[PDB]
RNA sequence: GAAGACAAGUGCUUGUCGUUCGUUAAUGGCCU
């Protein structure tokens, strides 16, 4: 049963994200609303429903801090200079990060952002950060509870997307890694634990008009960790395109040659890739296009075989704009443009 | 943290006769066009229902102007001799016209070719033909025959009632809103008659004396009528049977009057009156009929009327002169798939649980001087004060808020001779006012202890300094002689 | 509904509730008397809670299962202490408990007997001629647990010892939802999806009365000694009964009825209300899965009563640091003048070829284009004579129309200043006779005062000009 | 008939008798960052951080031990030097406040609850010189005071231990400096 | 630069200065981000959150030259909103009270101290409490008569405070100053803001009136005069901000102080009027018109005297009949209907002109009957029915020159239901007087028939009014306020705390 | 006014003083 049937939505669903420990879904789009749906098999009712005024909401993420496991902030932003941060009872606690402590001149908008953990390594204290995008190559890093501008990370070219590896070093210690993407297809590897230096560069084989990268097989921003020992290095890397091409990289072998051959070039879609998310176990690769209706395709891993039975023709999707997996139960939530978040269950899990 | 306060502009203690808020509404009427007619225009009345048209009498002609185009829509011309008054009914469909041959010829408006009903009234010339405000089928005309006849236009061949007793020349009658039976009828001898048409009617109930010949009579409230007669005009209270007010604030004899109520204005109820001087003054019954605003037209004004409250368009104040002129013044008044991908913008948070708005209101755009003082560019803020396209108020508000905030010298240390000449060319104008001369006294004296040494090298400043010597000594001579009266004035106190 | 299965402890201070959480049923206990983040997560996706029961020395609840075994949950730590495992694997449809003995229903119709003390299956046990069974409750004869009641659309009174069905009761068309022993004679049967409760008699084997709710009956509770029966209705309402066992007497309608309608106007569903003697407890779901409660005293309460709750349906957000608009609550508020009137204390109020008659004419009426035709005259012999043949009452009104033109036009007090003096010269004797000169000549006195205060400042500027001017001319 | 009393408090009692320290703030946020604790000149206030209001005041007029120390009228000399959050006595028992005075006195207080009118007082020995600053590491305590034999004040560094007895505190002389202008 | 503080990381540096701005230096790229204005200068910056969560900081409020006025401010690091600001109630005394030394800036002003001028002031400031007895340290305070908030005219502002909740509810600026437009820096610190000197309410409580004086900059041609600006303000009961309707530039002409103000009671014009007495002794009757939304002068009374009495006080008769006016050594009784002397056909020597022994400090009336007058030397009590004094009290030993003139008025108020309280102050010394004072509250009724109660406070007392809850309120040097007035249960306990490597 | 201390200049002179006794001007500016 649907995720929006108990309370429907108006604008095209833009971003979904489940809760890493709780049962929740966060639907929000251009409707200037946040809606939180508790999820069952039978009924999916509103927990609450926040309406911001004046800010379309293009990406939404829950964020449970790695230290406290009691903060549970909700970071949401759009095509504005600011970024609201709703905390988790009639009165809501909503902070807004209006100001960049260095410079507003690079980034004029916060329309794409990902929220990652980070370790200090002078102190063994873990806080979150907010990763942004910017003018031409700038990825800015705001401290997730203070709004302090930490570190600026430029790349050559034009950024289209980025994603965040995690490398565990020992027990209690790990370093996080940026993976920025030039539009032409050059992958940068910044590391955020020490101050931002390149680790390595490698061009994707081919890949001219590239939209999105997301890594997977371990802890990502969609299927994150709970304690520091849960943080695991990822294993699959997928690179979108504007011509359907997804390129899968085995992260064990591709970190050697620094111009690596991808494993299999997935080309089953016919349009611009817009959502690449993995299963939390790292066995399934969604790939979706916001251009043509009914365009979600699942890719099995490691066999790189697209599943053939689902989705059928009569599987109601719409123009898929926002895909999300559960962390725990194996559920699958797929947005649309109509507003209806239609929910599935991978019956293996 | 606090928001930045806007710099508050200097407001002097108020010189007398400020722009009162009723003088802001009645001065909106501009773009006065003057239409020549062939003879004196006698009565002007507006269509009540959709008020976009008003009839205007003339010599043998009733014209119909429009609201928005302000030109003649239709023209009634089938009359034999001069037609005096053209009212509309309260329905708005069907208008009257009383002639000099004594016939009132009532027919539908917007149709000048069908004289629907030609009431042969008295053989004396009928001046005033009006419709009843309450009952829409009873007409009442007057005549030069000194009898007013209430015509029921089911029967255009007999007057329903002959209403009489008048001594001399009834040339106005008007009905009263609370009573459909009661009729105010004004003779020319004085002596406003009040009739009950459900009675015998040949005698009045009670009369109202107007010591001079009363020319126009208009009911204003359900309890009050207004005698517009001779030099003054007087109001009257019916249940009191006694006058309440009198305003003899005119010069020559009145001609017309008009009352309108509950319209888009700071003044609720308006009472305008013609004075046969071109002089239409506007009065109000809420404020004890005090004078509020006045126009002056070229020749003497006979007929004047205003668009009603239900106008919902550009208003009109139409006044008609004796010399053939109408004078009108007015208060004027992508793709589909792209819109389906972004349709949330018009939602405005209706059925969600919590509404939260952080967005601060866009304030007024900060001026070029205020932007400089906020960013401490003081020497440039003073140079930004003397722009020719800038009000004389704001330049004073610079110099107070540059004197109050910093000292005046810091904006002045770097000034060369060429940057100094826009200052004094304002200061030569600045001391002549009383509103700035206590402040420009500071700004001149700080120059002279600063730049008197340069002033020997610059003969161009010296001519401004000799001109400043004269005008200040002139402003002595004002301030001396105006002091001389105040010491003199205390004898008479 | 989100709450699948809910049940109160005896004496009504807690309830367990069982809800789904991402295809894994969780159970959780809240308090009701005046949260609890702790929960028991069921590990498998497939095993589901089927019947639920408390225990009156840790406070434990008992979980009947889909699995074939009975979980036993202590509430203090989220741990399941021991498992009562039927060797066969069918779902357990009903669970029951009094004292050390436990009793449950296999979906293959098999009775079972467990000890809480001894932790042991007493008897695998089936009986004839009851082919489907889904609700079992034991009679409270005393310490003697014997002759227990089981039902599915028809009730059988069945002994333990002779292990046969003694009394056979007529029942419903639906399977029975609620089956509870009120008194040692009387007990309730209630069906699924029916508006009809029965009150039967154990010894007689008859129906005494029936009870009728206005919609379908979902959950049942009853007071101590058969005084009050509070029926949770599927529409969401508590149709209660007052003295149902006392003497049209065949069917008894509901005495008092309880709804909950929120403050915005929505109807809130009620599930599983508890009643004790003279104290009623409501529950409802405030958020999607959080239950809130309310104790209320119900014999005070009228026959129909809607508990009204403030829900933040359209509540605009009040940040405590934030003002009602825009700024902070600790920010200073600025001096904003705006539309102030600015007045001085000097501004008083509320305390022979001549041009005479034309000037006198434009003062009777107020006329401004006609005054300015007069004031172009500048010969002082005209200025002397025109004021002289003027009514003295008109001269006072003339001075007011002077100072208005003097104030609003600065250069104008050059030529007009002679035309103010002779007004004061000729009509000075009349001007003593008016009682309030300061009131009437206020605008005159205000304009002449503001010129008077510039006298020390302008004479100060004279010297500092003539410092320089006497200097730079010579050298 | 008539009575006099004291209703509203005054200053927030900043550390200006030091006038040497550039970190003058005495107030501390709690462990659970829900409430904020300021010693006024007349009382000690606990403001809730979310609801922005006072959730409890601790007047010195109520307790005899508080009024014997701070509400003394002949000497207004003693003042709150620094609040510490935890129990100095017992490891991690909650809702306790330990308060260090200007002259060697220690008061143990209770926010979030009714004030027990018998605090665990511990007058610090060797406080000839007046107490100026106290601070703590994890279970290790030091003391800064103002000592004097130029008109400048020399600072002496000490240390604290507990449970030799209850009232006793071993004071160790960690360091000393001869005269100080800005200790920070 | 007043205080610096690193974060817990060490990559950010807070600042603090006479400029009223917290600047957050990045040490990596040397940019900065800063809150512009924070209600006075900032003494000590402090970051408190272990994650870098809260900025907490101390404020001086340098507008007061007579008192350290500390506002503890705390912020969220994220939004930089003022969250849970805490501030004691802030009076303004007549002089620098007690040992308070203004913070250090670059150049010595009357708002700050230099380095070289630091110790030369502190040595001098002790002598003003040793050489002189002239020190008063008095505070003008007015009580809101419908909301019982306690407004303090902190200079060019009002701290709206209430003592029941013990909390500041507002801080409104009341003058076109230079206040939030700019933090004053070292040459600009000589420019002091305009000073609210009088602040009264009408008995309605819907109107608040404001008298202030704007000052010129020094070294200008017009640095000699002083604009006396009067302001008449409104608010509803619902709103806590005030709104201005009539600003008045220069009552009684230019450069004339209007130092004493009494509002009108409900009897005369529903308490919508105020009176202003000059140093010359002129009386104007400002009041509120109805058809206009604004104030005018209904009645004036302007004498021109050869001398200037800077000590005036006046009292109103509760019927609305007549106005008591006090000039130096001399009372006046004015018929309100004429603004002239009370001319009597009786000629029973009930003269409007009285002749007192010393300059009047207060004029107070208990009822229509009594009238209590404090001169510079003495206190007297004169009935209205017979014009003969009842009780004499020589306040000459307690008050010789202890007060600048006029400031006695704020100490002595009259509860209209019970009676009077005067407020007598001693300094006490052993063996040069000490810094410590001692104030005694004495209760009076029916033009000082009896002493109802002598209350001896151990510190100083600077102001008394009587709250309309039949009680007197007083300040103190330490800004304190005082009132002179008449199995399952064990299963419940364990679930209370429990719910809330390999 | 004095003492104290320090610096410069060539024992002396000038200068300063986070001291005491006594009298009443570092290119440095206000967020989003």
């Amino acid at each position: 049963k649907d995720a929006n049937a108990s309370h429907p939505s108006h604008s095209a669903i833009q971003s979904l994200s489940f809760h890493p420990s709780k049962p929740l879904l966060l639907t929000g789009g251009y409707d200037k609303t946040l809606r939180i749906y508790h999820i069952d098999g039978k009924t999916n009712h509103l927990v609450t429903s926040l309406h911001l005024v004046g800010s379309p909401i293009q990406t939404c993420t829950f964020y449970t801090s790695l230290s406290n496991q009691n903060q549970q902030n909700i970071f949401t932003a759009g095509r504005r200079r600011y970024m609201h941060s709703w905390d988790l009872s009639q009165t809501a606690k909503i902070e807004k990060f209006s100001r960049l402590y260095g410079h507003e001149s690079t980034q004029r908008s916060f329309e794409n952002f990902k929220v990652a953990h980070l370790q200090n390594s002078q102190t063994n204290s873990v806080h979150g950060i907010v990763l942004l995008q910017g003018n031409n190559g700038w990825i800015n890093i705001l401290h997730s509870t203070s709004g302090l501008w930490l570190m600026g990370c430029k790349i050559e070219g034009v950024i289209t997307d980025f994603c965040i590896d995690y490398q565990p070093i020992s027990r209690g210690k790990f370093r996080t890694i940026l993976i920025a993407v030039n539009a032409y297809g050059e992958v940068w590897e910044f590391d955020l634990n020490k101050n931002g230096h390149v680790i390595r560069r490698w061009k994707d084989q081919g890949g001219v008009g590239i939209t999105k990268i997301q890594v997977g097989g371990g802890t990502t921003t969609t299927c994150p960790a709970l304690q520091i020992s849960k943080i695991k290095q990822n294993r699959w890397l997928a690179v979108g395109s504007e011509s359907g091409f997804v390129n899968l990289y085995d992260r064990n072998n591709a970190m050697t040659s620094s111009t690596p051959t991808p494993v299999a070039a997935l080309d089953q879609l016919t349009t611009t890739i817009s959502n690449l998310q993995f299963s939390p176990d790292g066995q399934i690769l969604c790939m979706a296009s916001r251009a043509v209706k009914d365009a979600l395709r699942l890719v099995h891993l490691p066999s790189c075989s697209v599943f053939s039975n689902w989705p059928t023709s009569g599987t109601p999707l719409g123009k898929v704009t926002s895909v999300a997996f559960s962390p725990s139960g194996g559920l699958l939530a797929v947005g649309n443009e109509q507003g209806k978040v239609r929910l599935w269950k991978l019956n293996h899990y | 943290s606090t928001a930045r306060p806007r710099i508050i502009t200097s407001k002097a203690p108020l010189l007398p006769q400020q722009t009162t808020p009723e003088q802001r509404y009645w001065r909106q009427y501009t773009s006065a066009q003057l239409v020549k007619e062939h003879n004196s225009v006698t009565h002007i009345s507006f269509n009540p229902q959709h008020p976009h048209d008003f009839a205007v009498t003339s010599s043998t002609r009733v014209q119909i102007f429009s609201s928005r185009t302000r030109q003649v829509i239709k023209t009634f011309s089938r009359f034999k001799d001069v037609v005096y008054s053209a009212s509309f009914r309260s329905d708005g469909k069907l208008l009257c016209a009383g002639d000099a041959t004594g016939l009132v010829s009532v027919y539908d408006s917007y149709n000048p070719r069908t004289i629907l009903l030609s009431i042969n009234a008295s053989t004396h010339p009928t001046h005033v033909t009006k419709f009843h405000t309450q009952d829409n089928k009873i007409l009442a005309t007057a005549s030069d025959d000194r009898v007013t006849r209430l015509w029921d236009i089911s029967n255009a061949y007999e007057p329903q009632l002959e209403l009489t007793g008048a001594t001399d020349y009834v040339r106005t009658l008007s009905f009263i809103p609370a009573a459909p039976h009661l009729v105010a009828t004004g003779s020319y001898d004085g002596l406003i008659r009040l009739y009950d048409t459900r009675s015998s009617g040949s005698t009045p109930i009670y009369s109202l004396n107007h010591d001079q010949p009363v020319e126009n009579v208009i009911a204003v409230s359900p309890t009050q009528i207004v005698s517009c007669g001779g030099n003054n005009f007087k109001v009257w209270d019916l249940t009191s049977n006694k006058k309440l007010y009198e305003r003899g604030n005119f010069n020559k004899a009145v001609t017309c009057l008009d009352y309108v109520e509950n319209f888009d204005s700071p003044m609720q109820s308006a009472l305008i009156a013609s004075s046969l001087d071109g002089h239409v003054k506007v009065f109000d019954p809420l404020d004890n009929f005090q004078v509020k605003f006045g126009w002056k037209f070229s020749g003497p004004v006979l007929s004047c009327a205003v668009s009603p409250s239900t106008a919902q368009g550009n208003r009109h104040l139409v006044a008609g002169l004796s010399s053939g002129l109408l004078a009108i013044r007015t208060k004027k008044k992508k793709s589909n798939n792209f819109q389906r991908m972004m349709r949330g913008s018009e939602y405005q948070g209706d059925q969600e649980h919590i509404i939260h708005n952080d967005k601060v209101r866009s304030q007024r755009r900060m001026r070029a001087f205020e932007r400089n003082i906020n960013q401490f560019k003081w020497s440039e803020a003073l140079d930004n004060a003397f722009v020719p396209g800038m009000a004389k108020e704001l330049t004073l508000t610079v110099l107070q808020e540059l004197r109050k905030r910093g000292k005046v010298r810091v904006a002045l240390y770097g000034r060369d001779e060429s940057t100094l000449e826009p200052l004094l060319n304002w200061c030569l104008k600045g001391i002549e006012d009383v509103r700035s001369a206590s402040i420009v006294a500071d700004w001149v004296a700080v120059v002279l202890e600063l730049y008197g040494n340069t002033l020997e090298s610059s003969p161009v400043l010296q001519e401004l300094m000799i001109d400043l010597k004269t005008k200040v000594r002139h402003e002595i001579h004002k301030s001396k002689e105006a002091q001389r009266i105040e010491g003199m004035l205390q004898l008479l106190t | 509904s989100p709450v699948l299965q809910s049940a109160y402890d005896p004496s009504g201070q807690y309830l367990c509730y069982v809800t789904v959480a991402l295809d894994k049923q969780r159970v959780g206990v809240q308090p009701t008397q005046r949260w609890n983040e702790n929960f028991l997560y069921l590990e498998d996706s497939k095993l589901k809670v089927t019947c639920l029961k408390w225990v009156n020395d840790t406070v434990a609840i008992i979980l009947g299962m889909n699995n074939g075994e009975i979980w036993l949950y202590s509430v203090l730590a989220n741990e399941v202490t021991y498992k009562f495992t039927t060797g066969n694997s069918y779902e357990i449809k009903d669970i029951d408990l009094m004292g050390n003995q436990l009793w449950c229903i296999d979906s293959s119709d098999a009775f079972y007997q467990f000890d809480l003390l001894q932790f042991k299956l007493l008897q695998h046990f089936r009986i004839n001629n009851c082919v489907q069974l889904n609700k079992l409750t034991i009679v409270p004869a005393g310490d003697s647990v014997a002759q227990l009641l089981v039902a599915s659309h028809s009730i059988s009174l069945i002994d333990i010892e002779e292990k046969k069905v003694v009394m056979t009761f007529p029942g419903h068309v639906s399977p029975v939802s609620t089956l509870q022993v009120i008194t040692n004679e009387f007990f309730i049967s209630g069906a699924e999806g029916d508006r009809f409760l029965n009150v039967y008699d154990i010894h007689s084997g008859m129906t005494k009365c029936v009870l009728v709710a206005e919609s379908d009956i979902k959950e049942l509770s009853h007071s101590g000694q058969a005084d009050s029966i509070a029926v949770t209705t599927e529409d969401g309402s508590l149709e209660i009964f007052v003295d149902p066992l006392v003497s049209g007497n065949k069917s008894k309608k509901s005495s008092k009825k309880i709804q909950i309608v929120s403050k915005d106007g929505r109807k809130v569903p009620i599930y599983n209300a508890f009643i004790n003697k003279d104290l009623l407890n409501v529950s409802w779901l405030q958020n999607a899965t959080m239950p809130y409660f309310k104790n209320l005293q119900w014999r005070e309460i009228p026959n129909e009563y809607t508990v009204e709750i403030s829900l933040n349906w359209n509540n605009k957000n009040k940040s405590a640091d934030r003002d009602l608009h825009g700024k902070d609550l600790a920010s200073a508020t600025n001096y904003v003048e705006g539309n102030a009137r600015v007045t001085s204390g000097d501004n008083f109020k509320h305390v022979t070829g001549t041009v005479t008659v034309i000037l006198s004419q434009a003062l009777q009426s107020n006329d401004h284009s006609l005054l300015e035709t007069v004031l172009n005259n500048r010969d002082e012999r005209v200025i002397r004579d025109t004021i002289f043949r003027l009514k003295p009452a008109l001269a006072v009104i003339l001075l007011e129309r002077l100072a208005e033109r003097i104030a609003r036009q600065t250069h104008r007090q050059g030529p007009l200043n002679v035309w103010v003096k002779w007004c004061l010269i000729i009509h000075g004797g009349y001007l003593v006779s008016i009682p309030n000169l300061m009131s009437t000549l206020s605008s005159l006195h205000s304009t002449l005062k503001r010129r008077s205060d510039l006298l020390p400042r302008l004479l100060a500027l004279d010297a500092r000009l003539d410092c320089t001017i006497n200097k730079f001319k010579t050298l | 008939q008539y009575k006099l009393s004291v209703v509203s408090g005054g200053k927030p009692a900043l550390n200006n008798l030091s006038s040497v320290t550039g970190n003058k703030n005495i107030a501390r946020l709690s462990q659970d960052q829900r409430n904020y604790i300021i010693p006024f000149n007349n009382q000690i206030k606990v403001y809730s951080v979310e609801t922005r209001q006072c959730v409890k005041t601790l007047k010195f007029a109520n307790n005899s031990l508080l009024s014997g120390i701070f509400l003394q009228e002949e000497e207004n000399n003693e003042s709150i030097v620094k609040i510490l959050l935890g129990d100095i006595t017992v490891p991690q028992q909650a809702h306790l406040i330990t308060v260090f005075t200007n002259n060697g006195h220690v008061i143990v207080l209770n926010y979030k609850g009714k004030l027990v009118e018998s605090p665990k007082h511990f007058k610090i020995s060797l406080a000839d010189e007046k107490l100026a600053n106290v601070f703590h590491s994890e279970g290790n305590y030091r003391i800064l005071t103002t000592f004097k034999d130029n008109s400048l004040q020399s600072y002496r560094l000490y240390a604290l231990t507990f449970d030799d007895a209850k009232k006793q505190f071993e004071v160790a002389h960690q360091a000393e400096w001869h005269n100080v202008i800005l200790s920070n | 630069v007043l205080s610096l503080s690193f974060s817990h990381d060490g990559s950010y540096l807070l600042s603090g200065g006479w400029e009223k701005v917290m600047s957050l230096w990045q040490l990596e790229t040397n940019s900065q981000q800063f809150l512009p204005r924070l209600n006075g200068i900032i003494i000590d910056c402090q970051v408190l959150g272990p994650q870098g969560n809260y900025y907490s900081l101390i404020l001086q409020m340098t507008e007061n030259n007579s008192n350290s006025d500390y506002q503890f401010l705390l912020l969220n690091a994220s939004d930089l909103t003022s969250k849970l600001s805490i501030n004691g109630p802030l009076p303004v005394f007549n002089s620098t009270i007690k040992h308070i030394q203004q913070p250090i800036s670059a150049m010595n002003t009357k708002n700050s101290n230099s380095i070289t001028s630091l110790n030369h002031s502190k040595k001098k400031q002790s002598r003003k409490l040793i050489k002189s007895r002239r020190q008063d340290f008095t505070t003008n305070v007015e009580i809101n008569p419908i909301n019982k908030n306690l407004y303090f005219p902190h200079i060019s502002a009002v701290q709206i405070f209430d003592f029941y909740k013990n909390e500041q509810v507002n801080y409104q600026y009341l003058t076109s100053g230079v206040n939030n437009s700019m933090g004053k820096v070292r040459f600009e610190l000589n420019l002091q803001d305009p000073i609210i000197t009088d602040l009264k309410f009408t008995k309605d409580g819907q109107w608040m009136i404001t008298y202030e004086i704007e000052y010129p900059p020094n070294d200008l041609l017009s640095s000699k005069d002083l604009t006396h600006i009067l302001k008449f303000w409104t608010k509803n009961d619902n709103e806590t901000n005030w709104n201005l309707k009539t600003k008045v530039i220069n009552p009684h002409g230019i450069s004339v102080p209007i130092t004493k103000i009494l509002p009108s009671p409900r009897s005369v014009n529903n308490s919508q009027g105020c009176l202003t007495a000059d140093n010359n002794g002129g009386l104007k009757f400002w009041s509120f018109d109805s058809h206009e939304s604004n104030w005018c002068l209904k009645k004036i009374s302007l004498p021109n005297f050869n001398h200037f009495s800077n000590s005036v006080s006046l009292a109103w008769s509760q019927d609305g009949s007549l106005i008591f006016h006090g000039f130096d050594d001399k009372l006046q009784i004015l018929d309100f209907d004429t603004f002239k002397k009370f001319e009597s056909l009786e000629n029973t020597k009930t003269v409007s002109e009285f002749t007192l022994d010393s300059e009047i400090q207060t004029v107070k009336l208990i009822n229509d009957t009594n009238l209590i007058v404090a001169t510079r030397t003495t206190l007297n009590a004169i009935n209205l029915l017979r014009g003969q004094v009842i009780n004499s009290f020589d306040l000459y030993p307690f008050v010789n020159g202890v007060y600048k003139n006029g400031h006695m008025d704020r100490l002595i108020t009259c509860d209209e239901r019970t009676g009077n309280i005067a407020l007598v102050i001693n300094q006490q010394l052993t063996d040069v007087p000490t810094i410590n004072y001692k104030s005694r509250i004495i209760i009076f009724d029916s033009d000082l028939s009896t002493k109802l109660g002598n209350f001896t406070h151990h510190e100083y007392i600077s102001w008394i009014g009587w709250n309309y809850d039949t009680d007197f309120i007083f300040l103190d040097i330490e800004s304190t306020l005082g009132v002179v007035g008449t199995x399952x249960x064990x299963x419940x306990x364990x679930x209370x705390x429990x719910x809330x490597n390999d």
